[PDB]
């Protein structure tokens, strides 16, 4: 069944610089991913629900692209309020999986 | 068919003329 | 808009059933799916099942015999029961609404506040 | 007895705003100077005829409902204004021979008066227009001019061939396809209209 | 310019009119109604069961945000044809409602699902209006619909004493009379059951195999649009010559405040030449005039 | 092979009233029948040669319709000169058959 991995587990970042993250699936998938934000103690938010498209309510600071092997997400002009865990997800087939997630520091 | 009328400021009565048809085939004149 | 609110025990004994309940406000169970999700402390998320307005439902491939879900039209409430629980089952549980875009599995968009479960 | 409809039944055909213009349009309208039937209940079933004009004059709100159905056999649309709330429904519901109020696919729940309505449907969509006004009136129908405006449109689709009303006087009349010339004022509300079919002067 | 307008290297004293000018537009704005949910469109395509042409199934969609591009990346449809709108530009539009109709048909009858066709399907089962805008989709489902035991649940109206109205639905099943003496609720030569079963067998030639068909109708009125493509809104600017797109309607001009007393059921007004004069913004109740940018000889 | 039957064998009729007759084939047939009149000692005449169509020369007093199971013929305003035997026939397949026929009295 589909398994998925997210790397790196932590990125050190400081305000006023861009950040990049990448998540990969064991097998080819396209237009069938989501990116979830997890602030401390909150419910997840849905930011990205496909290839290079933003859910309604998300500023253009978040964006992403990808290929079958690996997909990438960029956060431009990272701010102190962007401190969170980020989780890639796929839904192409029945065996749903979440990625390992990544912490993004202050 | 042609409608004859005075100005509506004065009255609303009119007359009607059927052009080049016998009146029987249709007061009259 | 809608609201999701949830209830259940804080502590449970080993080797006994566990039950949880989630209720919807501001709407009805007409089209959108519902799903239970668990988050172990400091771990990746895991999906455990989903059910919709028809009563047809699907659960996580693993732990086939561990989980059941019942849905009630009255009071817009659905509940989940586990046959028994273990010290590994301590997690935050969430109920969430699911929308089916086109194909595949439905994307989760609205999430409940979550409730913690622990076993001792 | 039959009362002359005089000059009534103009309604807004489309919602596009216009002003200070003369505009010509052809649609279903109530012909001018026509014998609208007058009914009295002191001391029925009617043909739908692809829509109807209804006008009533009331005290103490006696007319609180309508039913629309091909047969009404209870084998469908129902509108009823209860004192507490106004209700609309679409159901198979059992009705008496002469239904009255002793003083499903859809639902909604929220002389001194002159209330006017038009009901008509086309292509499966059912439209209701209305107007209301205070009056002072005895044993007559007031001559005048006022224009109705759309309130609701319903995707019922079920075409109805008859109707019935549930119950201090009212009048009924039937629409025909005709062409009218409408005058719009600066404010934007219909002030006058002309009927092309009536006479040579028009 | 004067010299080249007269085709000559010398010009006599005079006043020559050779060209015109226009103020070019300087900014572009987008202003769409904000919808706060995704669209469960897949429900209509991901469903297991399917309707029968005698009782076709309809769904009404509103308050949605949907991207049609995936339908052009997918290759699972045996047929995909749209009428009255260019399929690529659907992402830039808005509608008041969307309706989905669905049923299974004999593949041979796909010819009948077009405006103005004729035959038992187009007259007794699902008559489509002659004026239409929408799209029609088909895919072969012989693998699932048909079974080794055959399948016979699907029925079509074989006979009918009249022809349906457009989008008419009629569950009445009075015994059809083909004999001199009418018989009601009786089986005889005079009258028999008006519906026939489709005999779907798994080895049937492709023309007889079942195809699932769905028809999507876009409906737009002065009632404000509730479904829109995934376009993004943008800030608003005034009293400058600017490009604009309101709710699907493009143009250029100078937006200004206005004192037009639009009524609550109205959205926009037109001039004698049948062009837009004023509009109501989809995010505020204010009423704006549009005036063309300056030009002259 | 196709066999066909005609019933009833006799109808009592008197002038100034309509009459009805019906003929059925063992199997489904359509637009492939004929109705023949047989006056005493005469040759047959061809009156009807299909579904609801009259040969040239036949008054509109004769008409008919039918279904796959059974077909019917009506003679309106029956007259004394209509006394004859009537024979349905089919020709859809090689095994031609005549019906049993019916006598129509005065
Ligand atoms: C169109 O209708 C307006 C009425 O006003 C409009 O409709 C009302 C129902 C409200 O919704 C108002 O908010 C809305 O603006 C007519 O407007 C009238 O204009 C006159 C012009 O002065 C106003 O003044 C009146 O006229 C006398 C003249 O001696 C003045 O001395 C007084 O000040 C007097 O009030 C009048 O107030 C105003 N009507 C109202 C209700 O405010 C307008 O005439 C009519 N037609 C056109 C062509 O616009
Ligand atoms: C005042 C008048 O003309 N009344 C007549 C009425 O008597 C008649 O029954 C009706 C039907 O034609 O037409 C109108
Ligand atoms: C009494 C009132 O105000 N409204 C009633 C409503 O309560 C009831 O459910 C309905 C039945 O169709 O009839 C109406
Ligand atoms: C950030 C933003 O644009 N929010 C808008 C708000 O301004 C508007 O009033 C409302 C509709 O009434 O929709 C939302
Ligand atoms: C037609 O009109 C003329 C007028 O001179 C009249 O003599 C003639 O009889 C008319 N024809 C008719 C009435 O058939
Ligand atoms: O999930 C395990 C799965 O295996 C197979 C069948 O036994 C199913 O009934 C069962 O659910
Ligand atoms: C459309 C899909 O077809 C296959 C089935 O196994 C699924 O349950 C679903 O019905």
């Amino acid at each position: 069944e589909i398994v998925m991995t997210q790397s790196p587990a932590t990125l050190s970042v400081s305000p006023g610089e861009r950040a990049t993250l990448s998540c990969r699936a064991s097998q080819s998938v396209s237009s069938s991913l989501a990116w979830y934000q997890q602030k401390p103690g909150q419910a997840p938010r849905l930011l990205i629900y496909g290839a290079s498209t933003r859910a309604p309510g998300i500023p253009a600071r978040f964006s992403g692209s990808g290929s079958g092997t690996e997909f990438t997400l960029t956060i431009s002009s990272l701010q102190s309020e962007d401190f969170a865990v980020y989780y890639c997800q796929q839904y192409n087939n029945w065996p749903l999986t979440f990625g390992g997630g990544t912490k993004v520091e202050i | 068919v042609s409608v004859i009328t005075p100005g509506t400021n004065t009255s609303n009565q009119v007359a009607v003329l059927y052009q080049d048809v016998n009146c029987t085939e249709v007061n009259v004149f | 808009q809608v609201q999701l609110q949830e209830s259940g025990p804080g502590l449970v004994k080993p080797s006994e059933t566990l039950s949880l309940t989630c209720s919807v406000s501001g709407g009805s169970i007409s089209s959108h799916y519902w799903s239970w999700i668990r988050q172990p402390p400091g771990k990746g998320l895991e999906w455990i099942g989903y059910i919709y307005y028809s009563g047809s439902t699907n659960h996580n491939p693993s732990l086939k015999s561990r989980v059941t879900i019942s849905v009630d039209t009255s009071k817009n409430q659905f509940s989940l029961k586990l046959s028994s629980v273990t010290a590994a089952d301590t997690a935050v549980y969430y109920c969430a609404r699911g929308v089916l875009l086109w194909f595949g599995e439905p994307i989760f968009e609205i999430w409940g506040q979550g409730t913690m479960v622990t076993v001792s | 007895a039959y009362t002359n409809s005089f000059t009534r039944g103009v309604y807004y055909p489309d919602k596009v705003f216009r002003s200070s213009v003369l505009h010509s349009t052809q649609d279903l309208f109530l012909p001018f100077f026509s014998n609208v039937t007058w009914f009295h209940a002191i001391h029925p079933v009617l043909p739908f005829n692809d829509g109807v004009y209804f006008a009533s004059t009331e005290k103490s709100n006696i007319i609180r409902g309508w039913i629309f159905g091909t047969t009404l056999d209870s084998k469908s649309l129902l509108i009823v204004n209860n004192a507490t709330n106004v209700v609309i429904k679409v159901c198979e519901f059992q009705f008496c021979n002469d239904p009255f109020l002793g003083v499903c696919t859809f639902e909604y729940v929220s002389f001194k008066n002159l209330r006017e309505f038009v009901f008509k449907n086309i292509d499966g969509y059912f439209k209701i227009y209305s107007k209301h006004t205070p009056i002072n009136l005895v044993r007559d129908l007031p001559q005048g001019f006022s224009a109705l405006e759309p309130l609701v449109d319903l995707p019922i689709g079920i075409n109805i061939t008859r109707f019935q009303t549930l119950l201090a006087a009212y009048y009924v009349g039937y629409l025909q396809p005709r062409t009218f010339l409408l005058k719009y004022n600066e404010n934007g509300t219909i002030t006058d209209a002309v009927d092309c079919a009536l006479d040579p002067l028009s | 310019e004067t010299k080249c307008t007269l085709k000559s290297f010398t010009v006599e004293k005079g006043i020559y009119q050779t060209s015109n000018f226009r103020v070019q537009p300087t900014e572009s704005i987008v202003r769409f109604p904000n919808i706060t949910n995704l669209c469960p469109f897949g429900e209509v395509f991901n469903a297991t069961r399917f309707a029968s042409v005698y009782a076709w199934n309809r769904k009404r969609i509103s308050n949605c945000v949907a991207d049609y591009s995936v339908l052009y990346n997918s290759a699972s449809f045996s047929t995909f044809k749209c009428y009255g709108v260019s399929p690529t530009k659907l992402n830039d539009l808005c509608f008041t409602n969307v309706y989905a109709d669905s049923f299974v048909i004999r593949g041979d009858e796909v010819r009948q699902i077009a405006p103005g066709q004729t035959g038992k399907i187009a007259d007794y089962n699902y008559k489509l209006p002659d004026d239409f805008t929408g799209c029609v989709i088909a895919w072969n489902s012989n693998n699932l619909d048909s079974k080794v035991g055959g399948n016979y649940n699907y029925l079509y109206r074989l006979f009918r004493k009249s022809n349906l109205k457009p989008f008419e639905r009629d569950i009445s099943t009075e015994i059809y009379q083909a004999g001199s003496t009418p018989c009601n609720g009786v089986e005889g030569f005079n009258c028999y059951f008006p519906l026939q079963s489709y005999g779907f067998q798994p080895t049937n030639g492709v023309g007889y195999q079942p195809y699932r068909v769905v028809v999507l109708s876009f409906e737009l009125l002065h009632a404000p649009a509730t479904v829109c493509g995934p376009k993004k809104s943008t800030n608003l600017v005034k009293n400058k010559c600017v490009n604009f797109n309101f709710n699907g309607l493009t143009g250029t001009g100078v937006l200004t405040e206005s004192n037009k007393k639009f009524l609550p059921f109205q959205q926009f007004g037109r001039d004698i030449a049948d062009t837009t004069d004023a509009v109501r913004d989809p995010q505020t109740l204010e009423i704006l005039d549009i005036t063309p940018c300056s030009f002259g000889g």
